[PDB]
């Protein structure tokens, strides 16, 4: 009796007659990659295939799941959205996910502080878990960072159905010097809570290219811890303001 | 030229070459998203016929982005052998398809003929090929290159070891390397996408890859797939240089999105020549994939197949050791499902081989696309029959850090043993001496990374 | 007997073996239609695991239709080698899968092991196999038979010439035969589906097929795919007997629907032995396909994959020369799209080979299904790599009276030359002497039916 | 850095690396003429030992002409793989010699190692090699290139057809072409040295060569060996471009003497890429030979072997299809007799192959040298065993306008049949189809130019 989602299933060594089985356990411990599952001929072992299939079924669900409107409100966050109306359209229309809807633009000028030095934006993007699991761990220290020995912090808000390029429009509208997006990257097979930060100096819809952005990826408890990542993003923001540059245009 | 045909009594009119090229494509979500797709199957076939009736000259003289406007167009046009072009310029695309497919057309015939093509013409041929056409045509167009291994020899099949980690942890990277090598993966390259784009980290990751390479005297090459500028800096500072990598895009605007100047790729070759631990003459590594130009808003009304072909035209200029499309790396917005991902993989590979580059494929999909692992296994085998130079290998295909599913180490061994294909001969010798492979087949003791300990 | 598992903390319970077998299947429209499919991906995976942990004895002892109520179940069960069964009865389906796929398992190992199986067990193995598993598993299970040609030898690839006509017009039939032969199609059989099921017409069609066979001394065999009884009657009255055909279903109820009795297949065997122009020992030809039982109301709550496997248990009893699934012959209600049709084709072929029959596939689709010719070309190549014994051949694949698209004559020559496979050795010799083939490849003069005139 | 040794109790001191390089040479008339030769056999051996104990770094850091003063030195030095150099820089020339000759050193080992060398180091190795060393060393360093033929594959042996005429008479040129082809000569190139260096005449000669090539669909390439600039001009104005030729010298001063700029070889490469009828990637052709620098006053106190090696460092930069020394083209003042001409031929070829160029040899002598045809036959066979890529062919070896004796068409057929070597594979296929060759041997009907009429 084995639950394919259990720690025991995840730790299963499948190699048949191991040359050195203690090495195998040490190898299995050293990575989250699905090593040491062995084979049947050149094909995967059955248990390995079954767990792969189980993880995929759960992975598919994480792409479709949406954070309650109530949760966004409970974090004290302004919720705005892109031109996208639902999850299905989000997946097929990136061009609409890169643009605020008409009411979103007006809400930003109404409710957010004008001309900030550093603007923090949060969006579900392609993974809701990346936002929900990590939020309380990254957001407070980040805000407290940009304030403590810091400067004119913008007011944080949630964008539903957002794509990275939307931060350019957000930058122009609010007149922000630095725009920080915390967004869900596409779900992995066995992980869904991987968060990335896309940050850009003084963006412009008409001229800003992707290389102008600095990316911090793989933020989570299995990568770079949200707390530790927050201090990185603060220091990144300071550097952007000092150099008046982001992405490939930064030094070192 | 004609931009018009009559089909079942009804006239089908097109505005320009660009439109014909686009609407001739098999249906995909990216073409619909770009707004350039056919309205129906009828209009698609009409486009195919119009295209088939256009000459090489018609398509050559009408690149989707104009010469004076685009440095990729310029690079592609300027690389044309005008003598080879003059021979074929009045051929119809229908005739070019049949020429490529003919059993009386040799590898050497195509070697000269392809030099008279441009990427748009290469795309045009692909667009009027069936799936079997793409497979058979590609197979009779081998492209062979040499680093520390030889890749692309008919009867061989290579694989990139992709030992990625969420923190670039060297023990995790090493563990995956040992696992991959035990399945006979890594003759293409041992190549890591790093988390941090930084000289200390790049060196450390390279140090780890080459620690294994040097310990066991492995005929292969290492690579770290950070931006080309940081690889160059790392190598200049004394890090081991194997292959130098850059993702590319088929327009000037697309390259700007990626932060790439052509001068950087010139520099990459010069740095390789000065520093890199490579026996053969090829040392560059490019990756490509349909949808990238569209994402960058840099397709200029052109379909994603034509744009991908232009990647290969650009890549050909730098005579790389390896190129692969990353076929379903992005999402369903560009390729929605199994059918579309398979078709694109076959197209991409065929076009690469027609362009004369060392073309492989990352047979892959994402978890928000309408796809699963059986798709990867379908496509990997089809492309293998097509003479695909290489695929990826990860443990069970699960990328713990790039968040998608590629092919397993298992799958390379499966392909090889199914189709009686061998690794790169240099790598094969090493596998044999390690006791991992005998007569192309995994030994009993293979598939066990503890063998190295 | 466990009929339950916990997946992600959620308890999944199933009622019986049959429901486990049904829900373990990859998603297809037929299963949903039958009301037997999983309600979610998680339940499918839970069903797969539960099935994986069930033993050979669990599945063997619980056929989807009872022994006393069903003559096909009886035929299957009464054909079991009980010594072979006793060796494996306590193996899990998981272990059996790994056993079949192991490179340490020889063809001769599987030769004995398979005799201990029933069709339900064969189905169970296929249900927990990936696409590459199905392909590699099938490839290492060759099945070889002999009529006037030998089929199934690894490294070879055969094709049925299917020269069908709307009016059984002998000039149309002959035209397509000469066309098929010129591409090297016809080593499996020259087999016509007649529009009229009567003795005079059957004899006239056979006369036409054998007119060609005899004039050119072709090593092959003819067949007219009417009901068994009309074939027998025609042959007793002096018409040339080649292969004797019957479509089959995996239940007694389904056989009734078709109007066939097991006694008829007994008589066909004996009529073959007295009358038929066959050098080798095999002369029967069955066709099958997922959905037929469900259509007949004869699936008894069982999924179409398990029922299809039961066809092979039936067929194996009669040691036919050839069997092929007609994979997408019916419509989207049983197999909806590319993905499902490929999966079915791989399943059908694997299950056929595991059952020890000479298994081929009519790679095909209908015009009301979500499919096209590129699907046929995908599947034919994948199956060829799996060692599929034969596919169909028609001019461009267009059947003018059965109203569907199968594979072109072109497709067999493409497959052979792509994968370096040869025809049946006897037929290949004939092709070489006709100047149609050299070293496995179509000569310049091939592909031209006027060569015979 | 030791510049001294004790031999038989006698102290031998040399002034610098250059004098060590010069005096280590086997005796030849050119060195005595240059005033750089040893004064005795003992001093020669002392020079050899001193050289043997010098490191790669010692020689690399002391080129015979300074970096800032000489563009050839710069080209050579700037082409060094510094990672490869760093691995070997502390090796003695003795160790490098043993390394090159070792059976444990593979072709791929030498592939990387050679990138760490400069031409002076290449020369140093050759100076302490015996004749058998030079031959066996060269043989295990194959260099393979591709135009319309592949040259340099071990087990093959190519030949330039050299159909020269006193008046560039197109009927005389054609006669010698048909004669050469009938012996299987012409797989390296069909290359004419014209008497008049103008565009109209160049184009007419090319027309004649390509007239023959085109009528018989010959896999080869043509060349007219005028100055680079006239070749380019002719080709830009529409003359058929095959190989583009230039004679080279190992110093800037020497290039000036010849009237060549490096920029011209750059342009030749680009003109080849735009215009030339070449399937493969190599299209340049250089000729070299000991003595040219010394003649030009451009040896700067360096011996003719070291200067010759510098030619190969120059040539390697441009990755030519073919290079050959013209071993005894000039006169007895540089190479006096049989012995010296053989030694030079072996040196030149070894150094060429070590430098990684497609090295052949015009085995030849002049009538004012102490030599005869038996010398040509000695050297051609020795070099063939060394894996010399190609030699010349003329009717009986008599050049009627260059006034010297090279090898006969007979000599290539003799070499091939003696040593069981084949032509370039593409050319061999053509010869087989012409009925001129079977299994590597001249057929009865071969050797008869009227066969083409
Ligand atoms: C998908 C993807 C891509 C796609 C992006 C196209 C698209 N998605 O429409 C393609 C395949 C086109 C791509 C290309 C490259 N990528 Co990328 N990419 C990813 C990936 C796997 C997913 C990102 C994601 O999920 N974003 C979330 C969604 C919601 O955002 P989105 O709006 O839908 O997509 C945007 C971003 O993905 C952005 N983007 C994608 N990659 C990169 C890289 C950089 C440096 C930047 C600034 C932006 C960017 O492009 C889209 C803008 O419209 C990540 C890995 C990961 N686990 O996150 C790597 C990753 C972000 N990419 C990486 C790199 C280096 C590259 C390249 C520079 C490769 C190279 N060596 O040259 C190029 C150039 C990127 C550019 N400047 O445009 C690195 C970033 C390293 C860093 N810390 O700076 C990552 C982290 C992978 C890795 N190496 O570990 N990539």
């Amino acid at each position: 009796a084995l639950d394919l989602g259990s720690a025991e299933a995840k730790a299963w060594i499948g190699v048949e007659n191991p040359h050195r089985a203690d090495v195998l356990t040490e190898l299995r411990r050293s990575t989250v990659a699905r090593v040491c599952t062995g084979r049947a001929g050149p094909r995967p072992r059955t248990q390995a295939l079954l767990r792969f299939l189980a993880d995929h079924s759960r992975s598919k669900d994480t792409v479709l799941k949406e954070v309650p409107e109530e949760w966004v409100k409970a974090q004290g966050l302004l919720e705005v959205r892109s031109e996208i109306s639902d999850k299905n359209l989000y997946l097929t229309r990136p061009d609409m996910g890169r643009r605020l809807c008409a009411e979103a633009v007006e809400a930003l000028k109404a409710q957010c502080v004008a001309n900030p030095d550093v603007q923090v934006v949060i969006s579900d993007g392609l993974s809701t878990d990346a936002i929900t699991v990590n939020y309380e761990e990254i957001l407070p220290p980040l805000m407290a960072g940009l304030k403590q020995a810091g400067l004119k912090v913008g007011t944080p808000f949630f964008v539903r159905y957002g794509r990275v390029k939307i931060e350019d429009q957000i930058g122009e509208i609010l007149g922000a010097k630095v725009v920080i997006l915390l967004v869900g990257e596409r779900p992995g097979l066995g992980q869904s809570e991987s968060l990335s930060c896309y940050a850009v100096y003084s963006p412009r819809m008409a001229t800003t290219v992707e290389a102008d952005r600095t990316c911090i990826s793989n933020i989570h408890q299995g990568g770079t811890p949200p707390v530790e990542a927050a201090a990185v993003i603060v220091d990144l923001a300071k550097r952007m303001l000092e150099q008046k540059a982001s992405g490939i245009n930064m030094t070192r | 030229m004609k931009l018009k045909t009559t089909l079942f009594g009804n006239v089908y009119q097109f505005k320009d070459v660009k439109e014909v090229l686009a609407k001739a494509n098999e249906l995909r979500s990216g073409d619909v998203l770009a707004g350039v797709a056919a309205a129906s199957s009828q209009e698609r076939v009409a486009a195919k016929q119009v295209l088939s009736e256009m000459t090489v000259a018609d398509i050559r003289n009408n690149p989707v982005i104009a010469y004076e406007d685009d440095c990729v167009t310029r690079l592609i046009q300027d690389d044309v052998n005008e003598t080879a072009y003059n021979q074929i310029k009045n051929w119809s695309i229908s005739e070019l398809r049949e020429y490529v497919l003919s059993d009386e057309t040799s590898v050497d015939d195509i070697a000269f003929t392809r030099k008279g093509l441009t990427s748009e013409v290469v795309a045009a041929v692909a667009k009027i090929c069936s799936n079997a056409d793409l497979i058979y045509g590609a197979k009779k167009m081998p492209v062979i290159k040499k680093a520390n291994t030889t890749i692309g020899i008919p009867g061989t099949f290579s694989a990139r070891l992709q030992p990625n980690d969420t923190r670039d942890d060297v023990q995790s990277i090493a563990a995956q390397i040992y696992e991959g090598l035990s399945f006979g993966v890594g003759d293409a390259v041992i190549g890591v996408n790093p988390v941090t784009d930084d000289v200390e980290n790049l060196s450390r990751v390279l140090d780890t890859i080459y620690g294994v390479i040097d310990k066991f005297n492995i005929p292969t090459q290492g690579c770290v797939l950070a931006h080309v500028t940081t690889q160059i800096e790392a190598i200049r500072r004394g890090a081991p240089g194997g292959l130098i990598f850059q993702s590319i895009c088929g327009s000037e605007k697309g390259l700007k999105e990626f932060g790439v100047e052509l001068a950087m790729l010139d520099e990459a070759r010069a740095v390789g020549a000065e520093f890199n631990r490579i026996a053969g003459e090829n040392c560059l590594y490019f990756e490509t994939g349909q949808g990238s130009a569209l994402s960058a808003g840099a397709n200029f009304g052109a379909d994603q197949v034509t744009m991908e072909a232009r990647n290969y035209g650009l890549a050909r200029h730098y005579d790389p050791f390896i190129v692969n499309t990353v076929v379903g790396f992005i999402g369903p917005e560009y390729l929605y499902n199994d059918r579309q991902i398979i078709r694109a993989g076959l197209e991409d590979h065929f076009m690469g081989k027609l362009s004369g580059i060392s073309m492989g494929c990352d047979c892959c999909y994402t978890n928000h696309a309408d796809a699963d692992q059986n798709l990867n296994e379908n496509l990997m085998i089809l492309l293998a029959t097509a003479g695909c130079n290489y695929i990826m290998g990860m443990p069970l295909g699960d990328d713990i850090m790039l968040n998608y599913q590629t092919t397993a180490f298992h799958d390379t061994a499966t392909v090889r043993q199914l189709l009686n294909l061998r690794p790169s001969p240099e790598f094969e010798r090493w596998l044999e001496s390690m006791g991992i492979m005998a007569n192309g087949r995994l030994t009993k003791r293979a598939g066990d990374p503890s063998l190295f300990f």
